[PDB]
């Protein structure tokens, strides 16, 4: 027999939830910004008829460099 | 399928073939009174963004689809009146005007009875203004088609409610379809072999 | 005092009164009738609150025993009348101390049980619990077989 | 007239992009777009957004124009009740920035809005009288609200005990059969609440007992039952002729 799956394995997720940290309204003015932010966070997030209709497929790539800071 | 095929709405815009989009909107909103659940009727509507602004243009239709959510039964008969006006004076709509009359009626009466276990029908006359001998025969056709069963009774003044569809009669649907099923399946078993 | 909160059952709440309308006159220390029942707006306020003391603890043992009562035995039980209990039915209920379903038409009021829904523990209870007392009869019969026999 | 309105706001879209800068235009235009869909009650969320938008864009202007913003997007933190953005704004240290007297009126009704409180709601509804006459729409603001805390305290009332009698639980809301009744008739419709009343005795009885779990379980598989036969009915009449 093999796994359900799955048992998942050692270590931890989560532990994030703590909260408080950053509010998002700091860039709430622009909005020129956050229409980007919007498009690129919470509709890859959870969507999926709005994809297949205009075929653009969601990269899952995320790659930050830079610091400092 | 009319309005779930009309949930399109201005994504076709105006053409030649789709004739006045506002018409068209009378089209949709018409069948979207039945078809078009109560939790799902307000929230079209309502949360629906570019279909909200057409229905607010026209201050017949918009006040006959709050007012079915208000659940007054006064303008009922006299906007559902003028809803057929537009259904008598279009074509196509008359074979099928006929049946959504008195199924606009119980889209209102299901809301209706499921609100009180005993209702008076003299309280009904108040809301109908005044439904006294209508509703006598009206309501009594109704449940002869089979469409609301319900009890109401006779000079007493009661309307019974109930009926209990959680239990027993929702169980008839697997026997009763079934037994065709089977049966289907038993003569065509006696073909095998010959 | 801790009489009260044994076992419970009910007395008369005058002859509680007649045991505490002597500690004003008790004394040598007459302070802990004081601070209690030598105020008058602070009295008033802990006898009212002394009623919520003994008032309350029959609710909870009525709760206990309810199946059902009539309203008007609750105003004899309670020693007070039947709108002193309603008021008396709607503060200890919005404390959601006891679920109880009140109707006044009939009279006829009750603390929970929640509409008997219940299928399991009336069939569990039924066969597991009693019947476990009915299977373990042999089991410790032989036992006292084995005690009269070996004498007798 | 919202046509005209929305006309006018239309028009708009299109010369916002028609300069070079606008210098503010969209912002001003989000403003606008939260009155027109304000209007049409869209949602209460993203309007209130729009005055946090405008209100970030209202930065450096004419005081007179910058007091009387205040008068709409607090006021319509009355509206809501959950804008879940109250403590964003108004604890922020740009809404912070207005010690005039217009706003410090206006900076309570930002706490009126944490109130609710009907109790208070009543009383202080004569003291921001006169900010309620600002209010661009004055019954559709209050109504919701009122319509809303009419249930909100109605579920304080019938929620300790599970029957209550319905003469003296609408003794409160001060009627019975005219509206409340069938308001709160209207609410099994709704689902917010489980009960039948009794209109002979006047006795309002709450049941959530009749579960549906087994039955549409069973017949709506039959249903699709329906479908494995006729669909093998072609296989049938095929291989024997």
């Amino acid at each position: 027999d093999v796994l359900p799956p799955e048992a998942d394995s050692s270590i931890m997720m989560l532990t994030s939830d703590q909260k408080p940290d950053v509010m998002y309204a700091d860039i709430g003015g622009m909005d020129i910004q956050k229409q980007e932010v919007r498009e690129a966070v919470e509709l890859p997030l959870t969507h999926f008829e709005l994809y297949k209709q205009i075929g653009i497929d969601p990269p899952r790539g995320v790659l930050m460099y830079g610091p400092p800071g | 399928q009319a309005a779930e095929l009309f949930l399109d709405t201005v994504s076709t815009f105006t053409s030649y073939e789709l004739m006045d989009y506002k018409t068209f909107v009378t089209y949709t909103v018409y069948v979207s009174m039945i078809a078009l659940e109560r939790p799902d009727l307000r929230e079209k509507v309502i949360k629906g963004a570019e279909i909200l602004e057409v229905l607010h243009s026209l201050p017949a239709v918009r006040q006959y689809l709050f007012s079915l959510y208000e659940c007054r039964y006064s303008v009922f008969f006299q906007s559902l009146a003028v809803v057929e006006q537009e259904m008598k004076k279009d074509w196509l709509f008359a074979p099928h005007y006929r049946y959504y009359v008195r199924e606009m009626r119980i889209h209102a009466y299901s809301q209706l009875l499921e609100s009180y276990r005993s209702l008076t029908l003299g309280y009904m006359a108040e809301a109908f203004g005044v439904g006294v001998e209508f509703i006598d025969q009206e309501l009594s056709r109704f449940i002869a088609a089979g469409r609301l069963h319900c009890k109401i009774d006779k000079v007493n003044e009661i309307v019974e409610t109930n009926r209990p569809d959680s239990k027993n009669w929702q169980y008839q649907e697997t026997i009763k379809k079934g037994d065709l099923l089977l049966n289907r399946v038993q003569k065509l078993s006696r073909v095998i072999n010959m | 005092l801790l009489k009260l909160f044994t076992t419970m059952e009910l007395m008369r709440w005058s002859t509680l009164v007649e045991d505490y309308g002597m500690e004003l006159r008790k004394g040598s220390l007459e302070s802990p009738a004081t601070d209690v029942f030598g105020s008058t707006e602070e009295g008033e306020k802990r006898w009212k609150d002394l009623k919520n003391r003994v008032v309350e603890h029959n609710i909870r043992i009525m709760a206990k025993y309810y199946t059902r009562i009539t309203m008007k035995r609750m105003a004899q039980l309670l020693d007070l009348s039947v709108d002193e209990s309603e008021a008396f039915l709607s503060n200890l209920v919005v404390n959601k101390t006891i679920f109880a379903k009140v109707d006044r038409l009939a009279g006829i009021i009750n603390f929970q049980r929640p509409k008997d829904p219940n299928n399991l523990l009336n069939d569990w209870s039924q066969k597991l619990n009693s019947l476990m007392s009915l299977v373990n009869k042999t089991t410790h019969l032989i036992a006292k077989e084995e005690m009269i026999h070996n004498l007798q | 007239n919202l046509p005209k309105a929305r006309a006018a706001l239309t028009s708009a879209r299109t010369t916002a992009n028609a300069i070079y800068c606008p210098p503010k235009l969209q912002a001003t235009l989000d403003m606008q777009s939260g009155i027109i869909h304000a209007a049409e009650e869209k949602d209460w969320k993203t309007a209130y957004s729009y005055f946090y938008e405008a209100f970030e864009g209202y930065d450096s202007i004419d005081s007179p124009k910058a007091i009387t913003s205040l008068k709409y997007m607090l006021l319509c933190k009355i509206m809501l009740n959950t804008p879940e953005d109250v403590q964003a704004l108004v604890s922020g240290k740009l809404a912070l920035r207005y010690a005039g007297r217009q706003t410090e009126a206006l900076k309570c009704v930002a706490q009126a809005s944490k109130n609710r409180s009907l109790a208070d709601f009543e009383k202080a509804l004569t003291d921001y009288r006169a900010e309620l006459r600002d209010d661009p729409i004055i019954s559709t603001h209050l109504a919701k609200l009122y319509d809303n805390l009419l249930e909100q305290n109605l579920i304080r009332v019938i929620e300790p005990f599970s029957r209550v009698q319905i003469e003296h639980i609408s003794s409160l809301i001060k009627l019975s059969k005219a509206d409340v009744e069938r308001k709160l008739s209207q609410m099994i419709l709704d689902k917010k609440f489980h009960g039948i009343l009794d209109q002979g005795e006047g006795v309002l009885i709450i049941f959530d007992e009749p579960p549906v779990d087994k039955t549409y379980e069973a017949a709506l598989e039959t249903i699709q039952n329906m479908s494995k036969v006729v669909d093998s009915l072609y296989n049938k009449a095929k291989k024997l002729t």
